[PDB]
C-alpha cells in the first residue's frame, strides 16, 4: 500500500478547478479500509487523547472544505487531529474526504483520530448519498468494504481527562465510562441505546431532563443533565458535533458544552460557517473558521 | 431543512 502516493494524489487538487475529483483505484481504497480498520480495532473504542490538538465537526463530503481546514490548521502531522464523525453523505466528494482521512489514520495512527458519526452507518448512507456515490464511481462491493471499516470506528474520546468528545451527545443509559469501553466491535449503530445516543442525541435549551428528538430517534437533553454529567465524571467540557450551527461553533449550558460544525455553506435555511476548535497545551480553546461564501 | 435525519 503506497500511502504517500495516495496522499499526494489527494492533495494534488489543492487550488484546482472547483470540484475536481481524485479517483483512487478500487484496490487502493480497499487497502485503506482494511488497514485502517485493523488500526481502529487495535485502539480503544473510548480514546484517551492528549492536547494540543485540533478538533473538527461534520465534513459531510465537502472535500475542498476539508482541505481548507488542513490548510488553516496545518496538514497532518504538523498538528494532531480529532474528527468527530460524519465524513460522508450529502456532499459531492465523500470518497475523497473519507479516503484522505483513512490515509492519514494509517500514516499517523498515534497523532490522528477519527470518531464515528451517525452517518458512518450503512442504513443512513444508503439514503443520504454515500451509497450512490460509491455505486456511481466504484461499485457496491467497495461500499460494503467502507461499512465494514465504519463498524470498527471508535465512539468517544476524552482529552487529558477533562474534555469528553463524541459525535451526538449524552445518553440516559450512560452512567459509567466503562459502559462505553465494554462495547464490542465490529458493530452497527442500533436504533436505541447507549451507542445510538452517543451518535444521535442533541442538547436543547428548552428541555428539562430528557426529551423527544425531532430526528425520530434518541433524545434531547438539557443544561442540567450536562452540568450533572461533568460533575460526576470530573470533566470540564463536552465537545460534540452533529448539529448545524450558524457560527460553526456554539457553546451550551454556560460554556459547559460546545457544538462543532466544520462544513460551511451547508444549511438551506441559513448560511453557516464551519469551525475547527484549537485546543492548546493547557486545554484553552480557540477557533479557526471557514466563513460562509 | 435538508431532510430532520439533518437545515
Ligand atoms: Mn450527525
Amino acid at each position: 500500500l503506497n500511502l504517500d502516493s495516495i496522499i499526494g494524489r489527494l492533495l494534488e487538487v489543492q487550488g484546482s478547478r472547483p470540484g475536481k475529483n481524485v479517483q483512487l483505484t478500487e484496490n487502493e481504497i480497499r487497502g485503506l479500509c482494511l488497514k485502517s480498520r485493523e488500526i481502529f480495532l487495535s485502539q480503544p473504542i473510548l480514546l484517551e487523547l492528549e492536547a494540543p490538538l485540533k478538533i473538527c465537526g461534520d465534513i459531510k463530503g465537502q472535500y475542498y472544505d476539508l482541505l481548507r481546514l488542513f490548510e488553516y490548521g496545518g496538514f497532518p502531522p504538523e498538528s494532531n487531529y480529532l474528527f468527530l464523525g460524519d465524513y460522508v453523505d450529502r456532499g459531492k466528494q465523500s470518497l475523497e474526504t473519507i479516503c484522505l482521512l483513512l490515509a492519514y489514520k494509517i500514516k499517523y495512527p498515534e497523532n490522528f483520530f477519527l470518531l464515528r458519526g451517525n452517518h458512518e452507518c450503512a442504513s443512513i448512507n444508503r439514503i443520504y448519498g454515500f451509497y450512490d456515490e460509491c455505486k456511481r464511481r466504484y461499485n457496491i462491493k467497495l461500499w460494503k468494504t467502507f461499512t465494514d471499516c465504519f463498524n470498527c470506528l471508535p465512539i468517544a474520546a476524552i482529552v487529558d481527562e477533562k474534555i469528553f468528545c463524541c459525535h451526538g451527545g449524552l445518553s440516559p443509559d450512560l452512567q459509567s465510562m466503562e459502559q462505553i469501553r465494554r462495547i464490542m466491535r465490529p458493530t452497527d449503530v442500533p436504533d436505541q441505546g447507549l451507542l445510538c445516543d452517543l451518535l444521535w442525541s442533541d442538547p436543547d435549551k428548552d428541555v428539562q431532563g430528557w426529551g423527544e428528538n425531532d430526528r425520530g430517534v434518541s433524545f434531547t437533553f438539557g443544561a442540567e443533565v450536562v452540568a450533572k454529567f461533568l460533575h460526576k465524571h470530573d470533566l470540564d467540557l463536552i465537545c460534540r458535533a452533529h448539529q448545524v450551527v450558524e457560527d460553526g461553533y456554539e457553546f451550551f449550558a454556560k460554556r459547559q458544552l460546545v457544538t462543532l460544525f466544520s462544513a460551511p455553506n451547508y444549511c438551506g435555511e441559513f448560511d453557516n460557517a464551519g469551525a475547527m476548535m484549537s485546543v492548546d497545551e493547557t486545554l484553552m480553546c480557540s477557533f479557526q473558521i471557514l466563513k460562509p461564501a | 431543512x435538508l431532510x430532520r435525519x439533518x437545515x
